RNA sequence: AGCGCCGUGGCGCAGUGGAAGCGCGCAGGGCUCAUAACCCUGAUGUCCUCGGAUCGAAACCGAGCGGCGCUACCA
């Protein structure tokens, strides 16, 4: 089961776009 | 490193995975130049052409070993 | 200290040292001048800090905006293990020491990596099933095709031994998303039964040549070794033998006598075992200086390893071949080809003398000592360097 | 991290222990009807910095500086 991953995946784009908007 | 360069015209920086005399013997042919094989101590070996042909030096560098195309800078001079 | 020790697997060109790195800090030196752009050839090292807030990096927490820190829990032992066709004799060394398992996965590439499949495959031949899927790119990818590849990876990884494969999001430079991976860690896997019942032995993987060049020789150290313990704690104070040895072709077994234990960050008296410890002896550096305490068995003294060249092996070969993107089917041994096996750690490729559908004989160059089991794998030449076919066990 | 080399005129060497060192270069002039060749004059700098001995020092040495070869990551 994949469930609980693809959510720390979709905390980790949110974190990258918030810490670097330019990449 | 491993860099080469052609500067009027001597060629500085040469691979020595070929042996040099066929190099000259190609070289002197493909040209139609005067060809000297000069060897300055510990400096980048000189092969000396006459004439400018850098655009026939390129033909012949590609037609004999090289594939990369890219380290090449030749100075204008 | 070091509790569990831990590995991680990955393909060519994917990045496991800078993940280690985010996850331990402990950089990881590549070193020799060529290693440093394509591949490894020694191990790499590192250290995790595991302090659980419970209401992390550092041992007190400021970052989570509560002012609570966080109090002991792990120190986990990391050996970053190289995921290359050239080398595979110290993977499978390093195999055999981890207990725990990094699996990386690669999104846009090839969805079936060959050496990451390959290595998965080492886990699963030698009692590894306690693995963490990681998605080693996240940021390189949409998520439409994260999605893809997640059903992919699920898809692929269904029927096979390691069944119960967590999934998580990692990348070398975000630093971000990591206290999911000590979590768990530290949830998932536990620290496999290690106490003061079963006898001490040892198994070191890695030589250090320790002679501080331009400095007067009056005062100098002697030679230092990575090592292993699967069983019993080491104390200070004790003669040990190096089995294996030298050659005087026959071996003959080193002894030896304690000088320091370097246990993780000082010199430690005891060490539970389940961690890589560095024991500082008075061997003879030249005896640590190349590639020579790679992968030898190691016996404190009041105990007997027995050194043989003949030996009677179970082995089992899978139905096909593995780090290929063409493949073959595995084909039936035959006599008289030199094939390799790795008794864990050792890196000797041994003549077949006996031939049977699941039992063999086969015997050793170099003579190598026995004491319970010692899991092997077996490797054949078929594509022009050494390739996994099936694993491998002593009985006698 | 150590010991051995490099220490620039756009360049490689050259003496290093009397002070601006050669050729390659580049500019001009000479030669010839003209060109190449040949023949002359030139502007290039902190031979990286610190000191010592030193009438005299870039050099002879020594206590830091930028890169190269090995040890081989030298717990
Ligand atoms: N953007 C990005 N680059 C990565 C990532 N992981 C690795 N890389 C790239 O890998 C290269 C080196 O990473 P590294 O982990 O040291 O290589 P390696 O894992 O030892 C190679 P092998 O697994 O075969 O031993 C870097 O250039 C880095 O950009 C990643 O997650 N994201
Ligand atoms: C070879 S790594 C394990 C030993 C530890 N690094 C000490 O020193
Ligand atoms: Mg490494
Ligand atoms: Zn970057």
């Amino acid at each position: 089961v994949g469930l609980p991953y693809s959510e720390l995946l979709s905390r980790f784009f949110n974190i990258l776009r918030t810490n670097n908007p330019e990449l | 490193s491993n860099y080469i360069h052609i500067r009027i015209t001597t060629v500085q920086g040469v691979p020595e995975e070929y042996d040099l005399k066929r190099i000259l013997k190609v070289l002197k042919k493909d040209f139609a130049c005067n060809g000297n094989i000069v060897k300055d101590p510990e400096m980048g070996e000189i092969i000396q052409l006459q004439g400018d042909q850098r655009a026939k030096v390129c033909e012949f560098m590609i037609s004999q070993l090289g594939l990369q195309k890219k380290n090449i800078k030749i100075h204008g001079f | 200290q070091a509790t569990i020790n831990i590995g991680t697997i990955g393909h060519v060109a994917h990045g496991k040292s800078t993940v280690v790195r985010a996850i331990s800090g402990v950089q990881t030196v590549r070193f020799k001048d060529e290693l440093e752009r394509n591949i490894t050839i020694k191990l790499g090292y590192a250290n995790a800090k595991i302090y659980k807030c419970q209401e992390e990096i550092s041992p007190k927490c400021q970052r989570p905006g509560c002012p609570g820190r966080y109090k002991l829990v792990r120190h986990v032992s990391f050996v970053d293990c190289p995921g290359h066709d050239i080398l595979m004799s110290t993977m499978l060394s390093g195999a055999a020491v981890m207990d725990a398992a990094l699996l990386l996965i690669a999104g846009n590439e090839s969805c079936p990596q060959p050496q990451t499949s390959e290595h998965l495959a080492a886990i699963e031949i030698m009692k590894l099933k306690h693995v963490i899927i990681l998605q080693n790119k996240v940021d390189l990818m949409r998520e439409e095709s994260a999605l893809e590849h997640q059903k992919s990876i699920l898809k692929f990884i269904r029927g096979t031994i390691a069944d119960g494969a967590p999934i998580v999001p990692i990348s070398a430079q975000l630093k971000y998303n990591i206290d999911a991976v000590n979590e768990f860690i530290v949830k998932t896997i536990p620290v496999p039964p290690r106490d003061f019942m079963i006898s001490p032995r040892l198994i070191v993987i890695r030589s250090f040549d320790v002679n501080k060049p331009g400095a007067e020789i009056e005062d100098l150290k002697g030679g230092v070794a990575g090592g292993s313990i699967l069983n019993g704690v080491f104390k200070l104070g004790d003669e040990i033998e190096i089995r294996p040895g030298i050659v005087t072709i026959q071996c003959k077994p080193i002894f030896s006598n304690i000088v320091s234990l370097f246990a993780e960050q000082n010199d430690l008296k005891f060490a539970v075992p389940g961690g890589l410890i560095g024991v500082g002896t008075k061997v003879d550096p030249t005896l640590c200086r190349a590639d020579r305490l790679v992968g030898q068995v190691v016996g404190a003294k009041g105990h007997l390893p027995n050194i043989y060249t003949d030996i009677e092996i179970n082995y089992f070969l899978l139905r096909r071949l593995l780090g290929v993107k063409k493949q073959a089917k595995v084909r039936k041994l035959e006599p008289n080809e030199v094939l390799m096996v790795n008794i864990g750690s050792t890196a000797t490729g041994a003549r077949v003398v006996a031939v049977k559908a699941d039992m063999a004989r086969l015997q050793l160059t170099s003579p190598a000592c026995t004491e319970i089991n010692e899991k092997i794998a077996l490797s054949r030449r078929i594509e022009k360097h050494w390739r996994l076919i099936g694993w491998a066990t002593i009985k006698k």
